[PDB]
């Protein structure tokens, strides 16, 4: 699909971008759409990239996806815990799942949400299936528990909560607006104009 | 979207 | 193909993609599906427009049978965030999610061609709800919510009650140019 | 194929297939998926039965994960009209539909054999729910109105509170025969 | 999909039967699954046998079916009441759309739903299906709005109901208990 | 496919175009094959650019198309009445359909067809499916029947003829040559 | 396929020769154990005790295994009933196959010398999906019918538990010899 | 559609057969082909446990585990099991032909044999472990064949263990020249 | 579905499919492609019909495009070997394999209707060879084994050179009845 | 889309894609499975690097499921010849051959972020094995030397007995970050710093 | 799939390129993968190229490939020959069949396997089959045959070996480690660092 | 189901 | 099954 | 078909 | 389409 | 294609 | 199969 | 197929 | 990842 | 991969 070309008019240039190109210049990042590996890695890319632009200036990560794979998850996590740069976390659409692990996991004080937006957070899920044998289910099921724990934790933490609480609250689809995320602890400030 | 992000 | 075409500067000569070219007078397009991409392109070209100029209007072109809920709503925040006055106009057709972005425009700025289409109606569901009934609960109050919060939010654009929007989005509602601005979702129809 | 045996008898002898002469003592089956075409088939049995003899037992064999919901019940209202007793016995499992009708059976007369494994929880639909909000919203309800009469017959099969059936049928809960007795969801166990 | 097979006795002989046949003997007929041509024809076919056999008894319609074709479905209402036997209806599992339909239209009186029968009721749908100019849509459109007329009209005198309550009340996915299935008018009795 | 690049010798200087964009560049746009909701926001982009590089010169809209969407077609009928430059019309191949509606929809005295040209004009077609309650179906129903006299309506307005020779002659498929679309007030001149 | 006749010192008698075979206590299972298949077992098993409660069953197993419920309602019928059931392995008798196997009488479980047994622990094929919740619950009873497996096979070899925890890890293959010498039959049948 | 001929009793043409103590093998060999052979045989014993049983074969092989179920009856059973190849008899089908009553196995003169290997339609997956156990098993099944096969062609197994690493054809006349079968029956 | 005859015998009244009719008076039909199912079942029909009377002619009714050789060869070796003489006619056609047992009947009463057709060829098959070169060549050569073997049989059959059969089914080879007579393949159209 | 960033150089400000923009500071990606193609790409970044420069170190960041083992073995090969200490990073998760890579890296210089997770496990086919009872030994038995070599080469990797590899090799073996530290996989866990 | 750009400094001038075509400029070529028509008769153009560029300088043949098409390969085979330089052949990964032949076929004292890559050699297969008359089947299984036996032929003086030893080693997949294709002769070399 | 149907 | 079911 | 078959 | 959209 | 269009 | 099954 | 099978 | 990697 | 290719 057609990406529109921009221009930016420097001083000892005048420049073409791509607009999200144009847009990575004033230090915002895009997640949108599922989590893959490759559309994480892409978003790790990038902030590493800003950071060493200037590892003083914010960065702002604009998220709107319904999550994807917690590990690709977990390294856009870990590079956001990593950097020297505040990642300021901004929620436009829907931010569900690992993209509610995410958005919760932006600078405190830094995590905002457009008025309409959509957050939802739940326990681990697995599409597929878990084969073949008793040894290897066990194997897999005590994993996606430990998963589930580190999850619980994690986000306890991130919304200043009690880790029952967490539990209790994702233990099926829990769909929140923006002021019961901001009243939950997840995000900071819902934006006005 | 600033203030404050930008 | 997308036609390639010289753009009149006072800087010289640069060619561009026609669609570069009118983003260039602040022209925004909605065609289509809205999908997360589709609408994530439109928040950054709002965006972009508001950084080269944050008091000139922008012009939302929308020719759109709808989509997405919460990527409508991505477009939807950001119109209503951004300084520039964001004016709407629907060529084609504005159904769904396509009408509530159209009535979204500023006040006065809100525009329809003579033979545009314009369509409303409560959210649909495709796939399914599966499985558990804990679960399909969840999902059903959440889904209710959810047309409440659109009748809401669209009674407010027509300055009309959410008790009018709800009688009227119960089945497919369709609506002329005319019949759309008397009803409140645009304000002025183009001769 | 199904063996052909012979009744020898006060009549002669006939010729029987293995499962209609199962049927001359009073056992009927459940075996598999509990559809509209099984569940029919098991109520003819069942009236046919009573007529030949309304005081004497019936002995309804269940080996099921279940199945539809509204095929199931016209099982348990066949059961529970009728005048003779109906007791129920479970070899291999019953699941779901079918751990309803086993609890079901004639109080003092269900049971299960050793290795027999149960399983009761909440209803779930497969396929989905989709089209309109007004329309998801009916079919929530009524899923709800299910989970709530199930819960509240299950408890007074098992002569349990109300409260622990629903907790116990929350996510897919798996019993053994002893388990299942101790539970109050069948009577003996046969060794 | 084995049917079992059971014995009869009677003056002068023993016999075998499947045991829907030998449920036949007995003036029970039914409707179980979706009504089709096929199932609805069958259930003509039982209902004239049974009224040439004994033109004063009743017959037992039982019903466990999810609806089906209307035209179909029309064939077993018009045989129900164009013959002399009272078509007593019972309903076990359940009666929806058509089936809610053919079940209340058995003899007043004779309507009957087993404790925890499901009933439903709705107006007509077309599955997905239908192309063409735009005058054959119209056709098509009009003469399911007058199917749509039909069944209210006839329901609300099944239920002994207003018109207005029928239309009302089939606009959308209408479920029913037994108990409320018999507040409605649809069915008589309630069997414990 | 391949598109060849084309070179302008524009004086002093060079530039190298796709042949699309060079013909762009003499207000000739083409709206091949299907119209959809792309290929029609794409020949609107043109219309608009080519009035705002000359809003008095016309405008030459070849048209090689068996039609498709209504709506679609819509914003480009609407934009040709709407912009200051006259929009001639010209028929290449066929114009069925849609095609036709835009077709006869150029400036009066400025539309025009090749000697070989095809036009077909009918009544509105739906493939696919309008499934669901009757209430859903009445109402497409009568949606459609608005978009048929309106179509008859405009036709009839642009073939200078009365609206019972449009509804009689476009029941069902009407093909005509060259000659007839001129004689039937669709078309003014054959080249 | 194909008929057989049985002379009997009643009247000579048309049999299919499975239900000729059936006549002398022979029980067949032959290919994947389903709800359908061992219920058919379950049946023959009841009719030949009625028929006699005292003399020997046997029951002959060809078989790659299959649904462990569907297997326990064989295994149980094994025990309950007062005939003792001898079993034979020909061609082989693979993981449930191998289990109802073992589950003869002591003393009469035979296979062909040529006959193939193959042991290992539970597995699932298809998959466990969605919540962690779901996922642990229905882990949870693998794991207990892995165990209960183990404890019974033990018990039907004369073997400790850690032998056969230790020998079911993976697929065990079995000559008949091998198979005599871990406990699993008792005898090989030459001539 | 199969004939039914009259014998007062009629009869479907194979069950027919079967009286005069003839039993077929055709087409692949499965549990069910297999077990139905199997219950024709302890059947045509319980009739008369003297009398010879008449085997046809016309088979392209099948199931292994399924052909020693047939095998172990044939070596079981008092009747002597006469074989008999018409068509063909390849791979397991070649085997139990094989496996006749020394003296008393037959074919038609252009009638096919032929002898391979063991081998797998479809694959092995999974872990290296799994794999490993069952290639191993594989592998037994080959090295059994083998050494049966030599047995039954009075031939000694580095004989079998090289004819049967390719697919081996034989013609009537060279099947009989390798032990595998006793007579060829001209008319 | 098969129609329902009544035959009558002494004491008799006894209903029959038509086929198993038709087969009483010793006509076995071989219809459509040859298979180890359809081939075999004609040799139980030859066994049986040698069974009821070792003596008397069989008549072995072919509409047939070919099929299975190692099939086909059970029926032809069935042929030879029982003591009836097997008579062939062809309905329809008799093509390939169905060729080479119409031209095994009894020499002398090998038949055609009139408006018959009958082809030869080469063997082919259908389906590929893989895979490995060595497999290859030992399927190969199996089926220049039967090329020869059913050139040298069809020779003898049709009472010609060799050569003749060998240079005639090289490619497909379409023959009228007379054709087929005036080749040597059957012995009379009626 | 790969965002566009720009770099000044002498004579030539030049657009880059991000990734050949990170490649400019010797920074290799693995990220999703393994294959020839995304394998060969890895040595020819590995061989330009020490063509820039023989003596700098290295940093190889890994994110993948693993993939084809004679895939991986060029990368391994190539990592172990040239001149330069191949650093090794995990981010999101290095399992199979993404794990034995990560643990292949210069010793002192494996390093995994906070939530990174590692899987090791035996050699794993797909597809099959037909058909011949000669050719399916001769696969097994390669498949059996490549699962002795693996365990052999990781066994060196985190300073271990073969029998450890083989027991812990034998069904799925998930690790926390801090496990694969402790098993000699990796040497640092990173934070922040 | 994203191929990343790097910079080659020439004569005061500055050279974008994608990173294949900068190991080209070594004189490096790639064959990755099966062999078809396609990828065998690129490899053929820059083999003829790099010559034209200097006929005395060697040129390194990297090759990771199962093989493929017999005459594709034969392409390759015949350009080695008839060119000038020296084709040094280098297995990274696996060199299987067509793959192997052509890694033998390198300039003899050049053919260079890294430590862990894996050969293997077989007779020629055909999948797909081989249907229709037997006059046919015969003609093509005479090819094929004749295919065996050259590719054997060649096979052995590559090797410098007897022909009934390639012959028996060929009768089905023969899997060899680097040092076994050496001690073969398959290869001159194993690389270490 | 009697009474009374039938 | 008996006692009790029969 | 007779004569002579049969 | 101005005036007034542009 | 002119005159006149163009 | 006997002795002994049966 | 006689003598001898039978 | 600095430091140390980079 | 050098010394010596290349
Ligand atoms: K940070
Ligand atoms: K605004
Ligand atoms: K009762
Ligand atoms: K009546
Ligand atoms: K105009
Ligand atoms: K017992
Ligand atoms: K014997
Ligand atoms: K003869
Ligand atoms: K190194
Ligand atoms: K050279």
């Amino acid at each position: 699909y057609l990406v529109p070309t921009v221009i930016e008019q420097s001083g000892r240039g005048e420049r073409a971008f791509d607009i999200y190109s144009r847009l990575l210049k004033e230090r915002i990042v895009f997640l949108v759409g599922p989590v893959t590996d490759e559309s994480a890695n892409l978003v790790v890319a990038q902030l590493l990239f800003l950071e060493s632009e200037n590892p003083d200036k914010d960065i702002f990560f604009y998220i709107n996806s319904p999550g994807g794979s917690v590990t690709a998850g977990m390294s856009i996590y870990d590079t956001m815990n990593f950097i020297k740069p505040d990642v300021s976390t901004l929620c436009l659409g829907q931010a569900a799942s690992m993209g509610a692990f995410l958005l919760s996991a932006g600078e405190k004080g830094k995590r905002f949400a457009l008025p309409n937006s959509r957050i939802m957070i739940h326990q681990p899920l697995i599409s597929g299936g878990l084969g073949g044998q008793a040894s290897d289910i066990e194997i897999h099921a005590r994993e996606l528990l430990k998963i589930k724990e580190k999850l619980n934790r994690l986000m306890a933490k991130h919304c200043d909560r009690d880790l029952a609480d967490l539990e209790r609250d994702t233990d099926r689809d829990n769909f929140m607006s923006a002021e019961e995320a901001k009243e939950y602890g997840l995000i900071d400030q819902i934006l006005e104009n | 979207f600033s203030p404050a992000a930008p």
